[PDB]
């Protein structure tokens, strides 16, 4: 089973009140792409029944992209590596 | 995101009170969950008590994957999830007749977008999705011989339909009435042939004989007779009745003929059924003609009182009777070129709108602050992604100041709504016909 | 009851009744009316019961484990919601056999129909599921009843020989030396085929039905005994097929008002036409199998006293809108002021027309709302709201009373709503002249 | 078998008339709805034949409504509970 997925926001705000949980033995990066922004994450092991868990909370906040990775890698607009929820956190949560 | 029962209204309220009770910032779909089984009174709350799941089982769950808690609470929103299932109960509605949504259609619109937090505290109470949508279904539900084939839709039965008690009034075109019947005896011009401009009345005199036949005053033999109304299944119905012969005819526009049986009462006007007897010859005969003298200027009043009830449907009437007064005596004068019964409804309604229509109109010289608002996000953006976060951030603690201040003026614009909901007199009838003449 | 049926269903439901309190209930339910079945014994509705197993000692001591005493009260006592449902339908359940009136059979049809109920219950308390109940009553009642006749008998068509076998067939008067000239032109070898014209009026259809009786009794050549009368006509997907299941069979004659669809004089295709004084015009127009094959006689407006005669001949049969037969010195009129008064027809369509207007019309009448008392009932519905409304809020005894109120007015309504049973007196079965004269006027 | 049901009356007074009988260990509550009215009938503890058997009775007077019961309970308008008919032959029985 996959364990690395890739989601897309309507508005940014919903980044930010994604941010503001915990994200949890989770890799994170965040692009910017068609005015919308997608942000790529990436579970380093987990059950399978731990990480379908986990996606649910996701898409509270977002929903699934049928977006190819490897277009936004070339192009997208990169804005945070790796750490993406944890940055927006700190700039955002009060 | 409209108007639902208390308890929806409760049960939604109630996700808030449970937003903050863990302390989270946005109510996802998670609290609308914990908000149904905690007003436990709803046919939502009562469903869940049926799988297994009280507020006990489930929001150990819930803290299970949330927990605190920044008590934050900086006047919280929605999860756009929840925002659409929100969206859903109101189309899982639709979808039931239900004029109102209420507990159990925000349960049922939860399961149709599973994605999301509370689908997983059941895929994880081990309580698959549809075994749910099931409980709340089972706690809900609906409301003859040669009847067989006619009885498809085509065309509603006039007669039973109006023997289960279930018929209103109904005004005449009391004597419009009882032509219908001298004619629908015969054996001469026996068919009789409804001719006056179109409408309403029209309709109504026909579910009328319903009326007199079943309650019940008739004579030269018309008993146990039913009034049915409005090309691949054809004839094909219309031989259940060479077969059984209790059937006059409702007609809405053609002849298959009076190759026997067929009574039948006619949807034609002044001149269109002319447009039958000049080819002649089957109206001097079969076929037979009558008029829609406009019903009476005061029997036009107590018509809409009727229908008064079912256009509340839109806000404002009920009432005003002073309101109508209008509508009636401004038409049969006043242009004048229809019929008495049917001008004065269609005003109402330009009326039976058009007061929600203002209702919800735009605000003060409060134009330009969204045309500064615009930017300042746009503004964000740009920055966001050269980040120059706080640069930004600034920029949201800033875009979100100008939010919050619109709206003190747009839900200041139920302000507006008092100032016209359900205000009805002829100032907003008359206004109406400034144009019309 | 509800209507009028057998003295047998009248007996057997009267008879629920007798059940109704000789154990003291109060409403007749679908129970009794099973009681007034088999206790009159004798109806087909009893004869059924008797098949089953279920005679009046094994049914009632269910019913009583079931009911029992018996508060006497017999306030002048009413039907069940159900029962009255099951009277509706026995009225059904015979519209649905021919039936012209309902009797013993079709109320214990009507109670399975409804099963919801007191006596479906008896029953499959006593083994008796309730189909092998209504199969009982079907095993006592059915039924009632030349090659080629099949395929043409059959579509269509309404066989006059037929009508005129059984003489049930009107007279009809004539255009006695009408019917005549039809022979001639109809036992030739040239003009093989007749053709009538007339304004269409003096219901030429009529001299048709003619031959029908003399072609059996019997006075016409023996060149024309042996055959039939039939009809429709104009012109789908049945095409030549009944046609060709024709030609294959001589003894036929046929009758038309219409179109042409003519494969005429080909086989023995024989026909007899009614068409308009000029529509004819168009199709000798069309020629020249016309003028030759088919062939014309001029059709008469009767003769004006023969018109008369033709209205009494049928004056016996529009009894069936409650008013005739007579008076003569008022059907005298519908004929005569026609013939010279508009004045637009043929003598005897006109008459009986005046006739009909006038043939409901009384019956109607008397039909009429009562006085002004109008308005009573107009009165009477503000109080079920009250009551209702107020049933709505209880405000109970404040209805009890807002009832009781009710059917004051009610029973007093329904006093005055067949007090116009007067109405009917005074006007039903009238008829005379001057109810004429006013349809005459109100046409000019 | 099921021991609780919800029957539709045509007009009230179909209502007073069931009253003037014996309800008999059966609990009994009665709405207001669609301007018609039902009538909710519970059997405590009675023998399936014996239960079959009373119903039997009741639909004299009434038909059985498909209608969810909770639909009721909610979206009604209740006029008596638990001794809904013991109430009507009161007020309405003489």
């Amino acid at each position: 089973q996959k364990l690395q997925f890739v989601l897309r926001f309507g508005d940014f705000e919903d980044v930010i009140s994604l941010s503001k949980l915990n994200v949890n033995g989770s890799k994170t990066t965040l692009y910017s792409f068609e005015n919308r922004y997608y942000l790529y994450v990436d579970f380093c092991n987990m059950t399978d029944e731990e990480v379908e868990n986990q996606l649910s909370i996701l898409l509270e906040y977002a929903t699934e992209s049928s977006i190819s990775i490897h277009r936004l890698e070339e192009y997208g607009k990169l804005i945070i590596s790796e750490h993406a929820l944890e940055t927006i956190k700190k700039h955002f949560a009060s | 995101f409209g108007r639902f029962t208390e308890r929806a209204q409760k049960v939604l309220a109630l996700a808030q009170e449970e937003a903050l009770r863990l302390g989270h910032n946005n109510i996802g779909t998670e609290h609308i969950l914990l908000g149904l089984v905690r007003e436990g009174e709803g046919i939502a709350a009562k469903a869940l008590q049926a799988l297994g799941l009280g507020s006990e089982k489930i929001q150990k769950e819930v803290e299970s994957l949330i927990g605190r808690g920044q008590e934050m609470s900086q006047t919280i929103h929605y999860t756009p999830r929840a925002k659409k299932v929100i969206e859903l109960s109101m189309d899982e509605a639709r979808k039931l007749g239900h004029s109102y949504v209420g507990t159990e259609h925000i349960l049922l619109g939860l399961i149709r977008e599973g994605e999301g937090v509370a689908a997983r505290v059941l895929n994880n109470l081990g309580v698959s999705l549809n075994k749910a949508r099931q409980q709340v279904l089972q706690l809900l539900g609906s409301n003859s011989n040669a009847n067989t084939p006619t009885l498809d839709s085509l065309a509603r039965d006039l007669t039973a339909i109006a023997k289960e008690d279930s018929l209103d009034p109904v005004i005449g075109r009391s004597k419009e009435i009882q032509r219908v019947i001298e004619v629908l005896s015969r054996r001469t011009k026996n068919n009789p042939v409804l001719i006056g401009e179109p409408g309403v009345g029209k309709t109504a005199i026909a579910e009328g004989l319903a009326q007199q036949i079943i309650n019940n005053e008739v004579p030269e033999i018309l008993r146990d007779k039913r009034v049915m109304t409005l090309e691949d299944r054809l004839k094909k119905v219309m031989d259940e009745i060479r077969q059984a012969g209790n059937i006059i005819l409702f007609i809405d526009a053609k002849p298959s003929l009076a190759r026997g049986e067929l009574q039948c009462i006619g949807a034609t006007t002044l001149d269109e059924y002319r447009k039958y007897i000049e080819k002649d010859a089957a109206l001097e005969r079969r076929f037979q003609p009558i008029q829609v003298d406009q019903p009476s200027v005061d029997e036009s009043i107590q018509i809409l009182q009727g229908l008064r009830d079912r256009y509340e449907a839109h806000h404002r009437v009920s009432i005003t009777d002073d309101a109508i007064e209008a509508a009636v005596k401004l038409s049969d004068r006043y242009i004048s070129d229809r019929f008495l019964p049917d001008k004065a409804i269609d005003l109402i309604d330009e009326a039976g709108s058009k007061v929600r229509l203002r209702s919800f109109t735009t605000p003060p010289n409060l134009k330009e602050l969204e045309q500064k608002l615009d930017e300042v996000r746009k503004e964000k953006d740009a920055a966001v992604q050269s980040q120059e976060f706080e640069k930004a951030a600034s920029l949201r603690d800033t875009e979100q100041r100008l939010r919050e201040q619109v709206e003190d003026t747009k839900k200041s614009w139920k302000e507006k709504q008092g100032q016209e909901n359900s205000e009805v007199t002829v100032d907003d009838i008359a206004m109406v016909v400034s144009s019309w003449t």
